[PDB]
């Protein structure tokens, strides 16, 4: 739950470009050609103490 | 197990009056299919751009910029009038019928 | 009578989920508020025309 | 006999939401397999050292 007031860091899709999180990564192609590429695992913040 | 039909073939139009001016229509259609292996193995995002057209100045209508994803998945929508109905039927329907 | 407190301070935001893929949203807020006297005594018709 | 289906594809994601901040995820995952005859007709004991 948001227990914090500044927003926590989430995963987005940033338009196509030189961003890591583009698009057309997990998008088809003219021919149908597609890739998988890893995902940020834990975006969200945890206090340890 | 196979080697047997699992259907019946019925492409009629039958009118049953529920009286008080109201008519319940049933259109039945039955047709035969036809498929074809898909080409595209996979999802494509063919980008389509003719500039056939678009280049020239005078020409601004024949625009068909767009970017559609062609999926390896035919369609049976069979969302037409003539489709179900018969051509006389329609006849009927029109002449009779003041809503449907 | 008086010398006591006669309320809670609290400005969290708790998310019950409802299932069904709805939630029920409960956002509580409290502020502290200032007020002073107003300078108007009374109604004014004040009429503004830069 | 034989000539007829035996299952279903499904590949999809389920959401139940069991409330109390508790969410049952159903993944289902369903693949074409293309199996094809063995060459080792029997169990080897090969011996690789590069």
């Amino acid at each position: 739950a948001n227990t914090t007031w500044n927003p926590v860091y989430q995963v987005s899709a940033e338009d196509n470009g030189n961003s890591y999180m583009s698009v057309t990564k997990w998008l088809p192609t003219a021919t149908g050609n597609m890739q998988s590429v890893p995902l940020i695992t834990r975006p969200v913040a945890r206090n340890t103490y | 197990g196979v080697g047997v039909s699992t259907g019946s073939y019925d492409n009629q139009t039958h009118y049953r009056f529920l009286g008080d001016g109201w008519v319940e229509i049933t259109a039945l259609a039955t047709r035969l299919v036809h498929l074809n292996m898909p080409k595209s193995e996979n999802y494509c995002r063919i980008r389509v751009h003719n500039t056939t057209d678009t280049s020239v100045k005078g020409n601004m209508a024949k625009d068909d910029a767009h970017e559609q994803i062609w999926t390896p998945w035919s369609l049976v929508d069979a969302n037409a009038w003539g489709v179900w109905l018969q051509p006389s039927d329609w006849q009927y329907i029109c002449n009779t019928m003041s809503q449907l």
